[PDB]
RNA sequence: ACCUGGUCUUGACAUCCACGGAAGUUUUCAGAGAUGAGAAUGUGCGAACCGUGAGACAGGUGCUGCAUGGCUGUCGUCAGCUCGUGUUGUGAAAUGUUGGGUUAAGUCCCGCAACGAGCGCAACCCUUAUCCUUUGUUGCCAGCGGUCCGGCCGGGAACUCAAAGGAGACUGCCAGUGAUAAACUGGAGGAAGGUGGGGAUGACGUCAAGUCAUCAUGGCCCUUACGACCAGGGCUACACACGUGCUACAAUGGCGCAUACAAAGAGAAGCGACCUCGCGAGAGCAAGCGGACCUCAUAAAGUGCGUCGUAGUCCGGAUUGGAGUCUGCAACUCGACUCCAUGAAGUCGGAAUCGCUAGUAAUCGUGGAUCAGAAUGCCACGGUGAAUACGUUCCCGGGCCUU
C-alpha cells in the first residue's frame, strides 16, 4: 500500500509517499530535477535511498510548504526518512547512524531589544 | 445555517462559552460542527521603561485575541430562540451571522 | 537594581486582571479612560470605606463595578441608600447602564492594599514610621502570612536625606512565579514631602 | 502638559467636528477633475477661509491621563509611561509581559 | 510643488490688497506675512513688504519673480561667516 | 575557550565529487553565505586545472595542496621576561585549513579576469612551487628555521 | 516649550455668586490673525448652555533630581548577601559562610562549635524541537467521482495546518572512575542528553548616577505676568571637531530577458483589487474585507540566457538644472516620491579601534509602531549560510581562599 512520512527543517513541512515503483521523484507537480535546480538540494533529497539502496524500487509523490530550497530539500530528507521507516522497520539502525533521522531543531534566534540582529550588538566606544 | 464566532482575551473563557454553546443547541434539536480554533491572533507592543533616556531599556507586552468558530447547520426553531438568551459570560464577544 | 512589578509578572499564572471586558481597537481606548474614571471617583468618595480593590467588567452595553471592601456597611449605607448613589454617578462617567457589588475583604491585616494605606495614613499624623511598619508586620504575621515585607522611602520623621528602610518575616519569594504575592504601594502626603509605602504579602505557592 | 496645552486640543477637536462636512465638499470641488476653473478657485479661497485649527491635520495626540505628546499608543490612548503603569495594575484587559 | 490640478497658492488677505492697490495709484509699500503665497503676474511694479520672522523687508516685483513665493525674498537667517 | 566543551561539526561532501575535504575548501571559498557561487567557481577550475594536467579535479588539487601545506610554524610565547616565536608542530587539520586559506587569498589577490580563472592559475602553479600561497609557505618554514634553538618553550 | 511683533487681565483651564440671556445655525465688513463691529434665524427641554460683573482664586514645560515619591541605568544575570539562637573575644568583631571533593551555581556531598533560617541559584512561566487525543472552516487533498485542468465541483477527515488538552528528559538506564559519597567520562534508547535552544526573571547594595519637562510632590519664586491668545520666524544655521549609521569603490560584479522558493504582521476618516489613462510617481472608476475568506503583496538574494572585459568603466550616484506627482488651509525658509539631463568623491582606507562561538557572523529581502504626509533610526520576520577555538602565559572585568 501507500507509506507516508512528514518531514519538516527551518520553516518547511513536506508530505512525503512512498509507494514501489522504479524511481520516479514528483515534488509539488514537479520533477526532482525541475523543482530543485540546486545540485546539493538534489543530493540531499537522495540521501537516504543511496544508503538503503532502493533507490530505483519506489515512486516518491511529494508535497512542500515554507521556507526555501535548502529548508525543504532536508525537510524532504526527513520525511522520506520517516516513510522508510514505516516501510521497514529494520532501516532505523542504519538511518540513525547517518544522522537522518533526527529531526534538525536549529531555527532563526530572534531579534533582541538593544542588539541589531540576535547577537551583533552596536559598535561600542569607550569615549 | 447561522454563523458563530467568538472572540476573547482569555482561552479559557472562551472555551466555556464554547461547551454552553454547542450544547443548548444539540439538545435544541439542530446540530452542529466545530468548534473550530481559529488562529490566535498575538498583538505586540513595546514600551520604554525610563521616564527619561536609556533607550535600551524597554518591556515587551502582548495581547493574544482568540477565535472560535460554531457551525449550526439546520437550525430548528426552538434552536434560534434558545441563543439570544443564554448570556455569555463577561469578556467574551459574540457575533451572529446568517 | 530594580524589580519586576510583582502583580504584573503573575497576572496569567496565578494574578486575576482587575478589568475583565472584550473591545476591539475602535473602543479599546475609551473603555480604558472610562476605567480610569471611575475608578478616579470610586477611590476619592469612599476614602474611608477600607477600599482594597475595584474590579471592573463590561457584558454588553453595561458595567459592572465589584469593589473589594472591609467596611460594607459604610459602602452600602442605610437600606441601601449609599450604593445607590453611586450607582448613579458611575452611569453618568461610564456612559451606560451600572450596577455595583460589594465584595467582603476580611482580615485586612493581610491584603497589600489595606495595609499599605494604614502605614500611610499613620505617617501623616505624624505617627512614628518604625512603629507603623513593625505592627503592620506583627499584624499580618499573626493572622497567618506565610510572609510580609514592608518597605519605607522618604524624609522619614522629616530628615532631611532621604532614606529607604524595610523589614520582613517569613518567606517572601520574588522569583517563584507560582506564588500567591499580593503587592501594592500608597503614598503619604507629609509637611515634608511624599514618603512612599510598598507591602509585599505572601500567602502560599499554587 | 500645560493646563492651557490640554485646552488647546479640545478647542481643536471641537473645531474639526464642526466644519467636517463644510471641509468636505470643498476638496470635493478641488480635486474634482471636470469642474471649473473659476469655483475651483473659488473653493481654494474659501477653503483658507476656515479657521486653521478645522483641519484635523493640527491635531496631535496625547496622552489622556497626563498629556504627554510624545510616546504616544493609539491602542490604549495613552503615552508610553502610563501604559506601563496600568498594565502593571491588571488595569489592561489580556496585556501581559510577552515572551517568545 | 504643488499640484498642477489646483493652481498656484494665494493667501485671499493678500489678494484683496493687491487688487486694491492695482487699479489705484497706491505706491505705498503692501505690509504682508504671508511668504507662501506665489507672486503672480498681476503686481509687476509696487513693493510687497515681506515679513523675515523679525520685521517686513521690501521686494520689488518685477517680472521674472512670477512663480516664485515671496519667501524666496526674504531670507531668515543672519550669516555672516565664522570669524570673519 | 576557558572550559574546553568544543566538539566538532559536521560538513557535507560536495555534490559533484562527494569529498569533505573539497566541501570545506567551498567553504573557505565562499562570502555573504552564497554557496551556490562558490560551488561554481570551484567547478569551473577545477576543470581548467583538469584539462591543463592528466589527473582528475581531485588528484591535481591534492598536489596543489601537498606544495602549500606547512609543517611546522612558529607562535608567540610570553614567559618569565620577553616573548619568543617558539616553532610548532602544525596539526594535520591545521595543514589543510591553512593551505586552503593561503590558496584563495594568494588567487584573489591576482589580476586575471574571472575568479575561476584566478583560481585555477593559483592551483596550477601551486602544482609547480610557485606563485603566491606556495611563497607563503616558503616564508613561514623560514622563520620557524630561525627560530629552531627555542624548540622547548 | 524659543524669537520678533500684534494682543488679554478672576483669565485659555476649575469652583463659588450676581445679572443677562435657550443653546445653537446663517451671512457682512475691518484685521496677518487673535479679535472687534455687526446682521439674520431659532428660543426649545429651572439647568443645560452662553455673555458680563465682582474676589476668593486659577495658571507656570519657572528654580532646586544636593529636600522627595514613582520610574530607570549601572557594577552584573555576577554568585553572592545576611539574620536568629548558640559559642569564642575586654572589644571592634568572629564562627556559621572556612576545609576536602564537586558544580553553570553559597550546586551538592563529606567533614566541622555550630544548629537553623531568609534573600539570591535552580524549579514553577512564555516560546521552539517529537508524538498522541479531540475539533474540520475561511485552512487541507490521500483515496475516490466528475472537470473548462483551476481543490475548480461532488465529496473525503487521511495528510499539512489551526488551537485546546495530554505525553516526553529524570544522569532515569548501562559500564568505568571516585572517599561504599557527591559527581564525572563514555555508551544505549530517543525528535531532543545532561541547564536541549531562545526569552522572561536582576539578591544586599554602589555611583548625593538619570529624570521637579510624563506624572506626583516639600520648599522657593512670578501674578495687567515667568500666566493666556495670535501671525511670521526658529528648533533644519555652518570655517570646524567627534559619535552612530547608510551607499560604494566593482567581474563572487553591473545591465537586459526569463524563471523558482518565505516567515511574520497591519487595516474602517482604514487597507484598497479589477479595469482604463499616464514613460513614471500617480489619476479616474470601483469590487471585496472589521479578515485562515478581501486588500496591502511581485519576496530578494537564487537560477537560466545574453552582454559588458578591468576602464574612474555599462563601477559609483553625490551634486545641480528643467519638468511633474501626492499628502495637507499651506511644502520659500523646510516634505517625500517620479521623469529627463548632470555624473562629484571614491580604485579597500594612518595611528588606532568594534562585533561575533552556529542557524551565530556575513549577506538578502519582508513587516510594524509613531504617523495627513514625512526612516539609511527603532522593534520584529523569515531566505541563504560560513571560518575558527591548540590553549589560559599576556590585555580587560569579575568570583573564592590567603598575605
Ligand atoms: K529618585
Ligand atoms: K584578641
Ligand atoms: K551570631
Ligand atoms: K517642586
Ligand atoms: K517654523
Ligand atoms: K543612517
Ligand atoms: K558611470
Ligand atoms: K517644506
Ligand atoms: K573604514
Ligand atoms: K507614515
Ligand atoms: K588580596
Ligand atoms: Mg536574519
Ligand atoms: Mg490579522
Ligand atoms: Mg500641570
Ligand atoms: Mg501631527
Ligand atoms: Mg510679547
Ligand atoms: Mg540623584
Ligand atoms: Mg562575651
Ligand atoms: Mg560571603
Ligand atoms: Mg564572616
Ligand atoms: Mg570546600
Ligand atoms: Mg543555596
Ligand atoms: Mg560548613
Ligand atoms: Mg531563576
Ligand atoms: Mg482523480
Ligand atoms: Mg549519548
Ligand atoms: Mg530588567
Ligand atoms: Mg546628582
Ligand atoms: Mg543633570
Ligand atoms: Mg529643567
Ligand atoms: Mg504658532
Ligand atoms: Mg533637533
Ligand atoms: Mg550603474
Ligand atoms: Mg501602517
Ligand atoms: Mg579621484
Ligand atoms: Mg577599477
Ligand atoms: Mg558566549
Ligand atoms: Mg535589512
Ligand atoms: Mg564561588
Amino acid at each position: 500500500n501507500q507509506y507516508y512520512g512528514t518531514g519538516r527543517r527551518k520553516s518547511s513541512a513536506a508530505r512525503v509517499f512512498i509507494k514501489p515503483g522504479n524511481g520516479k521523484i514528483v515534488i509539488n507537480q514537479r520533477s526532482l530535477e525541475q523543482y530543485f535546480g540546486r545540485e546539493t538540494a538534489r543530493m540531499v533529497v537522495r540521501q537516504p535511498l543511496e544508503l538503503v539502496d532502493m533507490v530505483e524500487k519506489l515512486d516518491l509523490y511529494i508535497t512542500v510548504k515554507g521556507g526555501g530550497i535548502s529548508g525543504q530539500a532536508g525537510a524532504i530528507r526527513h520525511g522520506i526518512t520517516r516513510a522508510l521507516m514505516e516501510y521497514d522497520e529494520s532501516l532505523r539502525s542504519e538511518l540513525r547512524k547517518a544522522g537522518f533521522v533526527t529531526r534538525d531543531a536549529r531555527q532563526v534566534e530572534r531579534k533582541k531589544v538593544g542588539l541589531r540582529k540576535a547577537r551583533r550588538r552596536p559598535q561600542f566606544s569607550k569615549r | 445555517r447561522i454563523r458563530i464566532r467568538l472572540k476573547a482575551f482569555d482561552h479559557r473563557l472562551i472555551d466555556q462559552a464554547t461547551a454552553e454553546i454547542v450544547e443548548t443547541a444539540k439538545r435544541t434539536g439542530a446540530q452542529v460542527r466545530g468548534p473550530i480554533p481559529l488562529p490566535t491572533r498575538k498583538e505586540r507592543f513595546t514600551v520604554l521603561i525610563s521616564p527619561h533616556v536609556n533607550k535600551d531599556a524597554r518591556d515587551q507586552y502582548e495581547i493574544r485575541t482568540h477565535l472560535r468558530l460554531v457551525d449550526i447547520v439546520e437550525p430548528t426553531e426552538k434552536t434560534v430562540d434558545a441563543l439570544m438568551r443564554l448570556d455569555l459570560a463577561a469578556g467574551v464577544d459574540v457575533q451572529i451571522s446568517l | 537594581g530594580q524589580k519586576v512589578h510583582p502583580n504584573g509578572i503573575r497576572l496569567g499564572i496565578v494574578k486575576p486582571w482587575n478589568s475583565t471586558w472584550f473591545a476591539n481597537t475602535k473602543e479599546f481606548a475609551d473603555n480604558l479612560d472610562s476605567d480610569f474614571k471611575v475608578r478616579q471617583y470610586l477611590t476619592k468618595e469612599l476614602a474611608k470605606a477600607s477600599v482594597s480593590r475595584i474590579v471592573i467588567e463590561r457584558p454588553a452595553k453595561s458595567i459592572r463595578v465589584t469593589i473589594h471592601t472591609a467596611r460594607p456597611g459604610i459602602v452600602i449605607g442605610k437600606k441601601g441608600e449609599d450604593v445607590e448613589k453611586l450607582r448613579k454617578v458611575v452611569a453618568d462617567i461610564a456612559g451606560v447602564p451600572a450596577q455595583i457589588n460589594i465584595a467582603e475583604v476580611r482580615k485586612p491585616e493581610l491584603d497589600a492594599k489595606l495595609v499599605a494605606d494604614s502605614i500611610t495614613s499613620q505617617l501623616e499624623r505624624r505617627v512614628m514610621f518604625r512603629r507603623a511598619m513593625k505592627r503592620a508586620v506583627q499584624n499580618a504575621m499573626r493572622l497567618g502570612a506565610k510572609g510580609i515585607k514592608v518597605e519605607v522611602s522618604g524624609r522619614l520623621g522629616g530628615a532631611e536625606i532621604a532614606r529607604t528602610e524595610w523589614y520582613r518575616e517569613g518567606r517572601v519569594p520574588l522569583h517563584t512565579l507560582r506564588a500567591d504575592i499580593d503587592y501594592n504601594t500608597s503614598e503619604a502626603h507629609t509637611t515634608y514631602g511624599v514618603i512612599g509605602v510598598k507591602v509585599w504579602i505572601f500567602k502560599g505557592e499554587i | 502638559a500645560k493646563q492651557s496645552m490640554k485646552a488647546r486640543e479640545v478647542k481643536r477637536v471641537a473645531l474639526a467636528d464642526k466644519y467636517f462636512a463644510k471641509r468636505a465638499e470643498l476638496k470635493a470641488i478641488i480635486s474634482d477633475v471636470n469642474a471649473s476653473d473659476e469655483d475651483r478657485w473659488n473653493a481654494v479661497l474659501k477653503l483658507q477661509t476656515l479657521p486653521r485649527d478645522s483641519s484635523p491635520s493640527r491635531q496631535r495626540n496625547r496622552c489622556r491621563q497626563t498629556g504627554r505628546p510624545h510616546g504616544f499608543l493609539r491602542k490604549f490612548g495613552l503615552s508610553r509611561i502610563k501604559v506601563r503603569e496600568a498594565a502593571m495594575r491588571g488595569e489592561i484587559p489580556g496585556l501581559k509581559k510577552a515572551s517568545w | 510643488p504643488r499640484s498642477l490640478k489646483k493652481g498656484p497658492f494665494i493667501d485671499l488677505h493678500l489678494l484683496k490688497k493687491v487688487e486694491k492697490a492695482v487699479e489705484s495709484g497706491d505706491k505705498k509699500p503692501l505690509r504682508t506675512w504671508s511668504r507662501r503665497s506665489t507672486i503672480f503676474p498681476n503686481m509687476i511694479g509696487l513693493t510687497i513688504a515681506v515679513h523675515n520672522g523679525r520685521q517686513h523687508v521690501p521686494v520689488f516685483v518685477t517680472d521674472e519673480m512670477v512663480g516664485h513665493k515671496l519667501g524666496e525674498f526674504a531670507p531668515t537667517r543672519t550669516y555672516r561667516g565664522h570669524a570673519a | 575557550p576557558r572550559r574546553r566543551v568544543i566538539g566538532q561539526r559536521k560538513i557535507l561532501p560536495d555534490p559533484k565529487f562527494g569529498s569533505e575535504l573539497l566541501a570545506k575548501f567551498v567553504n573557505i571559498l565562499m562570502v555573504d553565505g552564497k554557496k551556490s557561487t562558490a560551488e561554481s567557481i570551484v567547478y569551473s577550475a577545477l576543470e581548467t586545472l583538469a584539462q591543463r594536467s592528466g589527473k582528475s579535479e581531485l588528484e591535481a588539487f591534492e598536489v596543489a595542496l601537498e606544495n602549500v601545506r606547512p609543517t611546522v610554524e612558529v607562535k608567540s610565547r610570553r614567559v618569565g621576561g620577553s616573548t619568543y616565536q617558539v616553532p610548532v608542530e602544525v596539526r594535520p587539520v591545521r595543514r589543510n585549513a591553512l593551505a586552503m586559506r593561503w590558496i584563495v587569498e594568494a588567487a584573489r589577490k591576482r589580476g586575471d579576469k574571472s575568479m575561476a580563472l584566478r583560481l585555477a592559475n593559483e592551483l596550477s602553479d601551486a602544482a609547480e612551487n610557485k606563485g603566491t600561497a606556495v611563497k607563503k609557505r616558503e616564508d613561514v618554514h623560514r622563520m620557524a628555521e630561525a627560530n629552531k634553538a627555542f624548540a622547548h618553550y
